[PDB]
């Protein structure tokens, strides 16, 4: 966006009203979450601080250097991948109602290089990996669709809501897309049965 | 040289000499519609606005006059446009019978009624409010002197926050020729 902006000709007519108001809202949105997630990081550390169970404590302080790096700069792992996730999925219900509780993609593809590289480096294990899927689920369940229009009650009564995760499917290029994140998805959902997520799979031909 | 020209000096003569009004019915009408349309076209808007204007206002034939219509009180007065510059009100109406350049005065009823009804409507909304508020930062210091723009610079001076528009000339030939009923018709 900081680039963007340098390259308009601000001694134009006309950029520094059509186009530059635009990017200074982007680089004021991008501190907006990096803010959000930075007083996180601090939160950790002081509850940790606070905690005297040693092994939440050591939870809580790699939640703080995770908090430290994620979103700011790219997830090094799944579990920043992960909470990167998370940050982003969260500060979209402060941005606004998207219908239906906020969409969560395709999970199974863009966790996978982080899923992989970290089963592989033993960093890692499946029963990790479907733990922390299974943390966004339970605090998901937390947040309820509130309809204050009568209308949106009765066309979504009983706190209905429908936070896809997407598994399944093809990739870009027409093949199928099923990787072993995709099985652990629907082990899941098996093993902790829950209203969350909403799982949609894709089907094709192949 | 007044030969045969007893009506219209009679009509000057009167008003030659005398500090100008401030009317505040074309004001007062317009933002008692305005108040009451706000989110719809803004022409329509202002058609309804207009509407209640000549529904409302007192109208008038000069004495003597062989021409009908004015838009404001008897003597050399003139008329307010809050849309514009409202937020200029409470500075400048104490002032305005003293202003070293272009005196007017104000009765003291029409004062009431357009610092309690008429300009705290507009406060928020105009458009000196807006084009102040949102002037990028790298214009402001050679436009406004003050936050409030308030004062111009006189350096580069925006013009659009004393003035509905530029000039204009309307086609008052189309209007004798054809009437409104005709162009309403159309
Ligand atoms: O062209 S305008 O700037 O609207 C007015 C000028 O003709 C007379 O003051």
């Amino acid at each position: 966006a900081k680039a963007k902006l340098a390259g308009l000709d601000l001694t134009n007519s006309v950029d520094i009203w059509e186009k530059k108001p635009f990017l200074e809202a982007m680089i004021i949105v991008c501190d907006a979450i990096m803010i959000w997630a930075k007083r996180h990081a601090q939160l950790a550390r002081d509850t940790a601080a606070a905690t005297s169970d040693p092994v939440r404590k050591q939870e809580l302080l790699r939640m703080a250097d995770i908090c430290e790096h994620v979103p700011a700069y790219p997830a090094r792992n799944f579990r920043e991948a992960v909470q990167c996730q998370w940050f982003v999925q969260m500060f979209s219900r402060i941005e606004q109602k998207a219908s239906a509780i906020i969409s969560n993609g395709r999970m199974d593809q863009y966790l996978y290089p982080y899923y992989k590289k970290d089963i592989e480096e033993g960093t890692l294990t499946s029963e990790e990996a479907k733990e922390l899927l299974e943390c966004m689920w339970v605090d998901m369940a937390q947040f309820i669709d509130l309809y204050i229009n009568p209308t949106g009650n009765e066309f979504q009564e009983g706190y209905a809501h429908w936070e896809a995760v997407t598994v399944g499917g093809q990739t870009p290029e027409g093949e199928d897309a099923t990787n072993e994140l995709s099985y652990l998805f629907l082990e899941s959902k098996r093993e902790f049965p829950m209203t969350y997520p909403d799982l949609a799979v894709r089907i094709h031909s192949r | 040289n007044r030969q045969g020209r007893e009506r219209v000096y009679k009509i000057l003569d009167r008003i030659q000499f005398t500090v100008p009004h401030v009317d505040i019915e074309r004001a007062r009408y317009f933002t008692e519609s305005m108040r009451q349309t706000e989110g719809e076209l803004l022409t329509l808007r202002w058609a309804k606005a207009l509407k209640n204007v000549a529904e409302k206002m007192t109208v008038y034939i000069t004495p003597d006059q062989l021409l009908a219509g004015r838009v404001g009180q008897l003597g050399r007065y003139g008329i307010l446009y809050p849309e514009i510059d409202g937020d200029f009100y409470i500075e400048v109406m104490k002032d305005l019978p003293n202003r070293e350049k272009s005196p007017f005065q104000i009765d003291p009823a029409a004062a009431a009624i357009l610092m309690e009804e008429i300009a705290p409507y507009w406060e928020g909304k105009t458009y000196h409010e807006h084009l102040n508020k949102v002037l990028p930062a790298e214009i402001r210091g050679v436009t406004y002197h003050d936050e409030r723009g308030l004062k111009s610079k006189f350096v580069v001076s925006e013009t659009s926050s004393y003035r509905s528009a530029l000039q204009w000339v309307p086609d008052y030939e189309k209007a004798m020729k054809r009437g409104f009923i005709d162009i309403q018709n159309e």
